[PDB]
């Protein structure tokens, strides 16, 4: 039987009464008929008597006062295990790939505590990635989390894209990807890239795209948790792709007033950090199984002060930060080298061969930066002869951490390359000395390794 | 408005005038509580932040046909939370709340001219089916329809009068 | 001329004929206030939210807040009329607009009725103004060319059938030039075209129609007003109603361009509802759903695949893709991309072009900045010979700004710095194009292959002008087979490359600047 | 042209003027559900001549 | 030239279509008026009842 | 207007007898849980920063109190307490 | 009927009987001590209130005061009996002169024309003043806009152009005057007494002295006079004083209207109630406006709501620079941010089209300059870029006029330059024929012949 009844409608948010003695508990989820169409609330606060207050999991559209309510006494509950693999899915755990039906044996609710303290594990193996400026300045490890961040346009999901080619194949092991807040287009492109390349059988998607009603981008990041951590239970190795963290935090803001909460700091929730916690805090590698995670991050008008990418830095293991002032001159990848950085760079893993190259790397980017200054308006003859080397082999350096990806022909019309760790710190001590001192600059530019820079320079 | 801030206390009054199956009574203490709320002078006083004990007791002393023990309280609730100017509303609710427990609604009927008794029945017998509730029909004949009749109950509507149909063809331009 | 005038009372007597004696039943309401448009309703217990409620005359209103014991709604139309106690009904119905292929030439307000003047309506029923976009299983991937016509945007910034690219800028920096221009270039590509003024003045909209009527333009473009007298619901409203209509095209198998001219003017609507409705203030004074607003709005535009479109059409049509293309338009007060409701919808669209009051002001115009415009699209959505020549065009453009900063005292240019301070002086200069002056692709290839290899070097910049026009008055009268070759295909190879090389030694040496 | 309609609308005068006549069916065939004699049967042709 | 009064042509009609059924149905209000019968209007309630 | 702990059967008591000042100061009832906060009626004598015990051997402080109700954080997982504990 | 029943500031709250309460933008009248003060209608709250703005004082309002209802909006006489005289917003005549002999009375609350029924026209319609006509030319039948800040010149300008348009214009003409000053307003009405044009122009004036209400909805009787005088066929000019205080009298009124602020404290209705006011101000197929309106930027931000809102209503728009009055070159325009819907090749044609984008070309790169002559001086330029900044300096200075208005402050007697004479002046500077005079040549001179004499006795 239906027990409660819709009292209010405003936008997203659906408040309900039910019998003083039948209350829904907090993150239930509750049914209504929408006319034809079957709709999902879930509870976020009890409120007066017996009325709870709601985010639909779908349009409002069409809801009226009166409506009958159906109180299931779980929280959303998402399929989980192999059934998954190879099917779109979205925030309710329902196929939206037309293949039919899902076929599951087991059902785990999306709201879980993270694991406890005696369960972590510290098991830095250090993971190569192929890209220059990443396996150099910010090192991947096995089971770390890593996050991408940049404004609006700097390469976050071709680099995203590239890493997915790189190591999600080479993985041999499970993979979820969670389209949080995505483009419809581009989810789109990526399910057909997973088919044709053939390595769809191994991932599960779910997608919650901007399109979808507030409380469906809220709650597509805890389903795709759900399914990495069935498999990391099972004791297998997954990873974990987002589409973008920022749009959970975003979709928490535009509940949040609804819901009755005052404004904080610029204009976020005052919720902003715990609701972060809580997310990230379930990604980590214990000792039954490893999660390795890579997270795009946008940054608002790429200001990394802003509160919700400013907290997420705090969650991470290696940081990768994207710069427009770099991709402004087309130079991608557009990783900032002075920004970046990772908890493996240091000479008990990486080696000392290895963290004095990228040590020296970036002692020279940073002199170059305030050489560039004095240059813009003296001019370059004022330097010292020593302070000139220093700008000229810097800014090799700065063009030959460059490369072009093979998922970004179409953009450039030219092959995409691949580069061992070994090839990469070998090629920026040959410029940090004096064997390529002779070579232009454009001689560098999207190169691929330095063993290749010399026929470009012979091209020029 | 004190319409929703009524619903409440109006509720409550009603299931307790259940559990001791008095509600004829309350409807009158609450309608006499209500008159004292119109009162030109009270209206002042009511409207002035007087301390609520201090109000409440001044109010209990303006009624002596007041069931005490359980009308005292009422009025000593909602004094304080401030809310005596919701009694006229408070009333209405319980009327309403009573009729739906008796399952019984008014009715409202208007046409151009008075109805016979064998319409009044056809009608009556057809809304007691339309609504699975008893009906009381009233009668509001009117000055501008000139023709048919209009039924109204709680807000749903059926018009058939003259006057409807000219408008509602008039819209097909 | 008028015999008509003794038909028309048939068509008027036959009414009688159609018009129905049933009585109805509807749910009532009273008006409770009315201020600014807003209204609150007692009663309406079967009022849903979207829903539309009609009020006294033939005016509607709509339900957006459903509170406990009241109904807020928003008039469409004007208000000033509604009192007090007047009796309000509310329908079942949702909020419908006229849609159709007889809808092409007219121009009608955000609620479809023809404000033209050239008489009543033709169309092919009614459609939701507020509908889900296609999944992602129902998409296909943007890979078709929509042709703007000038040379800066169709190289380095290429627009796909099916793509959203934001055109965002300043106050008169040529955001609506742009706009109109890739509108009057449709003329002959067969994309319908859509152009929705949100909260423009109405002698704005008459000067725009009138040149999209001095071109050929109008007959294949849909016109959708709300003016700036208009209430805040119809421009509200008036995006959402221009993609209904484009929406018919794209589910047919058609393509249609639609250009929803200043968004944030919908924005400010939506913020004047919202606060006339009492909800709380986010940033900016803006509600919190306003990414909401424009992002369900924009993820409308997209290109189906054909299975989709066969089951739209129940088999009527196979085989074919539709698509929706959107150019939306953003103004920003400073340059300032930081501000909220431009920071939303630079993470919504597909890329975007920067107009800059610097560029137009030193005389580049259009004023597309080279380094912060780009296309997520990129080159798939070029044809062959232009994805061959444009790639190396805008990265290469990009690092010429850089260079000449970096240089601008430096007495001594190393010659592949001298080289690069040059050629990208000329190519700045060849990007410059005229307003209301399209180029086909070939005409545009042409150009391109003659600063791509080399040919513009030696001529003095001023001359580079001259140099272009003069080369396209060459090839259309002595070359026009190869025009209508590449025109037609968009093809290349090495007989394209060794023709185009033959007209430009030919050219440079036969004729003058 | 604008010379003519300007012209024809005084013609079209005539029809409108004529075809108001025929308004029983409007009220009476609706409303009073049989068909009806004809009570206005002066009113008919005062209607027409002082309203058009 | 030819567009333009084909299109002011077309709005002459709907133009004339607006002055006649306003001035109609004020007419056929004056048929209700003068051809009102109180047996048509127990017609109408009897009718409506066994129907609602 | 906004209702203030205004609810029916707390109202209901106050009228059957409205000296409910005769049950003990030491106990009272959760009537809202959200976002880790709790309003609790009764609890006469609670004082400011005092724990509270809650059911599962948990706690919360007792931060605001308020003429009608006390507001109380939870030191612990607050997801599955519910009104009328 | 009605009683007061609140009284805050310019708003009071009226109680009708239910049945017979006042439509929106009805006129209440009350009386007030020993005058009678009128009430328009803003909202209908619940329970028979009804929420009005005073048309005058509020104090000594009482609560319980009897009101009585108008059946009618507030309504003002129209046509030529307004015609030399001068008027209140409620359309009382405010010279000591007798009566208004109107012959109709008009609302002042009125739709827009429709889409139907706009004209376009491109007859340029010639100024005296070398930049404005220049660089933002502008149409018969078009609207300009004077933005500018806190005494920079809006209103000397503004009086630049009634004085050679609106007296070779044979027409009608309206001035509102809006919040602004009544020394002017005084000023203003004996000059054109004294040259006996009086009798061509009707006043509305408004004052800053004014309660908000005043204020308000001056504009309102400013424009449907103008109306009256387009409807009938004519060919009209509009005045008005001051547009932005239109605006902030509704801020003003807003928050005790009870409507939550928004953005930097304005109503949430600021688009709206400019666009509604804005959109009745248009040339008609039966007759048309020509408009000039001031637009105040409050503190200097031209990026404020209340600017930027406007700066999409008109045809014309010239910017008005502090920094460049500072310098004492006047017009203080701006050309790098002054336009024109008009300076189009097509309407204009081709030689002044190239002449204004040249001038904006050299001061656009000047501008680019000076950070780097700011810090290291002149002499680290290219002799290229002293040759930009030799003439863009000369550019500036001819761009400076002096007005017939301005000689009770410059004494100099103003000068009426030619279009023809201005093309060719600014294109000879920038061929170069005169880069052998000095700057000051070229400052406060009426034709480019004047500066070749004035650099004879430099
Ligand atoms: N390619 C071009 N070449 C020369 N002039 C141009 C070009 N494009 C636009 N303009 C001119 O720029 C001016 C403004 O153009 P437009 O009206 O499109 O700008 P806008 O940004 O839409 O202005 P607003 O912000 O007022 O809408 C017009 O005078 C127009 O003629
Ligand atoms: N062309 C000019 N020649 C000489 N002086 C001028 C000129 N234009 C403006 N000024 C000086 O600027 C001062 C103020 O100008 P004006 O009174 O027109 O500003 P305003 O529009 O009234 O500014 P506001 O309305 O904000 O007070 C006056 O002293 C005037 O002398
Ligand atoms: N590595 C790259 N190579 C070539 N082009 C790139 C690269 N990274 C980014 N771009 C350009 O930037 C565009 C946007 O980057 P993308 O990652 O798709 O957006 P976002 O960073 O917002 O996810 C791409 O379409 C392409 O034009
Ligand atoms: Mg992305
Ligand atoms: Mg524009
Ligand atoms: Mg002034």
């Amino acid at each position: 039987m239906a027990t409660g009844k819709i009292v209010q409608v405003i936008g997203a948010v659906v408040d309900v009464e039910f019998p003083q003695d039948a209350v829904p508990r907090v993150y239930d989820a509750l049914e209504v008929q929408n006319g034809n169409e079957r709709l999902v609330l879930e509870v976020q606060q009890q409120l007066g008597g017996g009325i709870v207050r709601t985010i639909a999991m779908g349009s409002s559209d069409g809801l009226r006062r009166g409506l009958d309510v159906k109180d299931l006494e779980h929280p959303i509950e998402v399929p989980v295990g192999k059934a998954t693999l190879g099917r779109i899915m979205n925030v309710l755990g329902e196929p939206v790939d037309m293949k039919g039906e899902i076929g599951e044996e087991e059902r785990w609710a999306i709201h879980r505590a993270a694991p406890s303290y005696e369960e972590l594990s510290n098991s830095q193996e250090l993971l190569e990635t192929g890209i220059k400026v990443i396996d150099l300045m910010a090192p991947f490890a096995k089971g770390g989390k890593v996050g991408l961040f940049g404004g609006a346009g700097v390469g976050k999901t071709v680099n995203m894209m590239e890493l997915i080619r790189n190591i999600a194949i080479e993985h041999s092991g499970y993979s979820v990807f969670a389209g949080v807040g995505e483009r419809t287009r581009e989810g789109n492109d990526f399910y057909h890239e997973m088919t044709d390349s053939n390595v769809i059988d191994k991932v599960s998607l779910v997608y919650g795209q901007m399109n979808e009603p507030p409380g469906n981008r809220l709650r597509v990041a805890l389903t795709g948790l759900t399914m990495a951590e069935k498999f990391r239970d099972e004791g297998r190795d997954v990873l974990l792709f987002v589409d973008n963290i920022y749009r959970y935090t975003l979709a928490g803001t535009e509940v949040s007033a609804l819901l009755g909460r005052m404004p904080s700091a610029v204009g976020y929730q005052p919720t902003l950090a715990e609701e972060m916690g809580v997310l990230q805090e379930r990604i980590t590698s214990t000792k039954t199984g490893s999660i390795t995670s890579v997270q795009a991050v946008y940054v608002p008008a790429d200001d990394l002060t802003d509160p919700s990418p400013a907290t997420t830095f705090a969650h991470l293991d290696a940081t990768v930060v994207l710069s427009r002032q770099i991709a402004s001159l087309g130079i991608y990848p557009a990783v900032d080298p002075l920004d970046s950085t990772s908890r493996q760079l240091d000479p008990l893993v990486v080696g000392q061969e290895h963290y004095d190259t990228a040590r020296g790397v970036q002692s020279i980017l940073q002199r170059y930066q305030e050489l560039k200054d004095i240059i813009a308006i003296l001019g370059m003859d004022e330097l010292s002869e020593e302070d000139k080397l220093v700008v000229a082999r810097a800014r090799k350096i700065q063009r030959f951490l460059s490369q072009p990806f093979f998922v970004a022909e179409v953009f450039t019309g030219s092959p995409g390359k691949y580069v061992s760790l070994k090839d990469t710190i070998r090629g920026f001590k040959g410029i940090m000395e004096g064997e390529y001192d002779h070579l232009p600059e454009q001689a560098f530019y999207m190169v691929g390794s330095i063993e290749e820079a010399v026929e470009k320079a012979k091209k020029l | 408005e004190f319409i929703t801030v009524a619903r409440p206390y109006a509720k409550a009054a009603f299931d307790f005038a259940v559990e001791h199956q008095s509600v004829e009574r309350w409807q009158d203490m609450l309608a006499f509580a209500a008159e004292v709320t119109k009162n030109e002078q009270m209206a002042e006083l009511l409207s002035g932040a007087l301390a609520p004990e201090t109000l409440a007791e001044s109010f209990i002393a303006v009624a002596g046909e007041q069931l005490d023990e359980n009308g005292q309280n009422l009025i000593r609730v909602m004094a304080e939370n401030g809310r005596l100017n919701a009694l006229p509303d408070v009333l209405e609710q319980f009327i309403h709340l009573r009729a739906v427990s008796e399952a019984t609604a008014e009715v409202d009927v208007i046409s151009a001219a008075a109805l016979s008794e064998q319409q009044l029945a056809k009608i009556s017998a057809a809304m007691e089916k339309r609504l699975s509730r008893k009906v009381k029909l009233n009668a509001k004949i009117d000055k501008s329809v000139m023709a048919g009749v209009i039924i109204r109950a709680g807000d749903m509507v059926i018009d058939g009068s003259v006057r409807g149909r000219l408008e509602r063809l008039a819209d097909v331009l | 001329m008028q015999l008509n005038s003794t038909e028309i009372s048939e068509l008027i007597k036959q009414r009688i004929a159609q018009f129905n004696v049933v009585s109805e039943a509807h749910n009532e309401g009273t008006i409770v206030s009315v201020s600014d448009g807003v209204i609150r309703i007692h009663g309406l217990a079967d009022a849903m939210q979207g829903e539309m409620i009609s009020l006294p005359g033939n005016r509607y209103a709509i339900a957006l807040n459903l509170e406990r014991d009241s109904v807020g709604a928003v008039v469409m139309g004007p208000y000033a009329d509604l009192a007090e106690g007047m009796k309000v009904k509310a329908t079942g119905r949702i909020l419908e607009v006229p849609v159709g292929r007889g809808l092409l030439g007219r121009v009608v307000n955000t609620l479809g009725a023809p404000i033209d003047g050239k008489g009543p309506l033709d169309h092919d029923g009614f459609s939701a103004v507020e509908a889900i976009a296609p999944g992602v299983i129902e998409r296909q991937s943007v890979d078709q060319p929509v042709q703007t016509g000038y040379k800066a945007v169709d190289s380095m910034i290429p627009i796909g059938r099916g793509q959203r690219e934001l055109i965002i800028g300043d106050r008169q920096t040529g955001k609506t030039a742009l706009a109109i221009d890739a509108i009057i270039n449709q003329r002959d590509s067969g994309i319908k075209a859509i152009y929705v003024a949100i909260g423009q003045k109405a002698s704005t909209i008459s000067n725009v129609v009138r040149k999209l009527e001095e071109h050929g333009a109008l007959a294949n473009t849909i016109v959708v007003v709300a003016t700036a007298s208009e209430s805040a619901a119809l421009q509200y409203l008036a995006p959402y109603a221009g993609a209904a209509m484009g929406e018919y095209f794209r589910d047919r198998g058609e393509d249609a361009l639609i250009i929803y001219d200043d968004l944030s003017k919908q924005a400010v609507a939506y913020r004047q509802i919202s606060l006339l409705l009492r909800r709380p203030p986010g940033r900016e004074a803006f509600p919190g759903d306003v990414f909401y607003l424009h992002s369900r709005l924009l993820e409308r535009a997209a290109r189906v695949n054909a299975e989709y479109v066969e089951a739209f059409t129940k088999g009527e049509v196979k085989g074919k893709t539709g698509s929706l293309t959107a150019l939306p338009i953003i103004e920003t007060q400073a340059g300032d991309v930081s501000a909220f409701v431009p920071t939303n919808v630079i993470s919504i669209t597909d890329g975007q072009i920067f107009l800059e009051t610097n560029l137009f002001n030193a005389g580049i115009r259009p004023a597309v900045n080279p380094g912060i415009s780009v296309s997520r699209v990129g080159g798939a959505a070029q044809t062959k010979i232009m994805k061959k020549l444009s790639g190396g065009i805008r990265t290469a453009l990009a690092q010429y700004r850089e260079l000449a900063a970096f240089s601008q005292f430096a007495s001594d240019l190393d010659d592949a710095t001298r080289k690069q301070l040059d050629h990208g002086q000329k190519v700045t200069e060849l990007l410059k194009q005229k307003q209301y002056a399209p180029m086909s692709v070939a005409q545009q290839s042409l150009v391109l292959f003659a600063a791509e290899r080399g040919y513009l070097a030696d001529v003095e910049l001023s001359k580079i002008g001259s140099f272009e026009a003069a080369l396209l008055a060459y090839v259309d009268r002595d070359h026009a087979p190869l025009m209508q070759e590449i025109n037609q295909t968009g093809g290349y190879n090495d007989e394209i490359e060794g023709k185009l090389k033959g007209i430009l030694d030919s050219f440079k040496a036969t004729q003058s600047w | 042209a604008q010379a003519e309609i300007e012209a024809e609308r005084k013609r079209a005068r005539e029809e409108l003027r004529k075809q108001v006549a025929i308004l029983a069916v409007a009220g009476a065939e609706k409303i009073i559900e049989r068909s009806v004699d004809e009570a206005a049967n002066s009113d008919i042709v005062d209607k027409l001549v002082a309203e058009l």
